[PDB]
């Protein structure tokens, strides 16, 4: 059976908001170690990977591994009604959500009824403020359907083109940095230039409230990895296949 | 297509 308490309930609200628009239904893989979610979108262009470690929770019990098919819109709606306790019995078709912050609200959510990316190094890795990255993707999606991302040691460029015209955004490698989190840091072994659908990047930037920082990992002819840290708990990775 | 990258 599974039982976990998260005093910072807000994290779980944000995680769901970051996911529900891209993924309707997913299998939450729960173990002694923590929570795992891996799932592709219905159009098979992208894949999300969530990790929430057991140590990120206040209390946590999982006797043995169990998987729960979760409708993410339903869980979002339930989480919209929120100290959180999650509880699933053995052999059950419901997850129980018990909220707090005398008043107690109990929600019983109905449950529903293989393929993994290998681990690799990347030619070109970019760290930047997450708001800056969200803004860039939002802006450029008003010019075209796709972004060309060019990653070199001195900077990263984003370019779109469409009916109205074209646009180029250049961010330099930051230098005299005041705060760590406002830095634009690039680690380049090989330069890379690849094309990605902006519709999907704007799905990914819904994870912005989780983290002040986003990490972009690229290699030639392989999927883009967009990474958000979940402070003290884990991470959320989005993978996006190139055009 | 991302499937062709997944093992």
């Amino acid at each position: 059976m599974f039982e976990a308490r998260l005093v910072q309930g807000s994290i779980l609200k944000k995680v769901l908001e970051a996911l529900k628009d891209l993924i309707n239904e997913a299998c939450w893989d729960i173990s002694s170690s923590g929570v795992n979610l891996q799932s592709m979108d219905s159009s098979h262009v992208s894949l999300v990977q969530l990790t929430l470690r057991s140590e990120g929770f206040d209390t946590y019990r999982c006797d043995r591994n169990l998987a729960m098919g979760v409708n993410l819109t339903s869980m979002s709606k339930i989480l919209k009604c929120a100290i959180i306790t999650l509880r699933a019995e053995d052999n059950a078709d419901t997850l129980a959500l018990v909220f707090e912050a005398e008043k107690v609200s109990d929600y019983e959510m109905k449950l529903m009824d293989q393929l993994g990316i290998p681990e690799q190094e990347y030619s070109c890795v970019v760290k930047m403020p997450s708001g800056e990255f969200a803004r860039i993707c939002r802006d450029l999606s008003h010019i075209g359907d796709a972004v060309v991302i060019s990653c070199a040691k001195d900077g990263v460029k984003f370019s779109a083109s469409g009916e109205l015209g074209n646009g180029n955004i250049k961010l330099s490698q930051t230098s005299n940095v005041d705060k760590e989190e406002e830095a634009v840091t690039i680690e380049m072994n090989e330069p890379v230039q690849l094309t990605f659908a902006l519709r999907y990047l704007n799905f990914f930037t819904k994870a912005t409230p989780l983290s002040s920082t986003v990490t972009l990992s690229m290699s030639a002819d392989v999927p883009l990895v967009v990474e958000y840290k979940i402070a003290d708990m884990g991470h959320l990775k989005y993978y996006l296949a190139p055009k | 297509d991302i499937t062709r990258f997944l093992v």
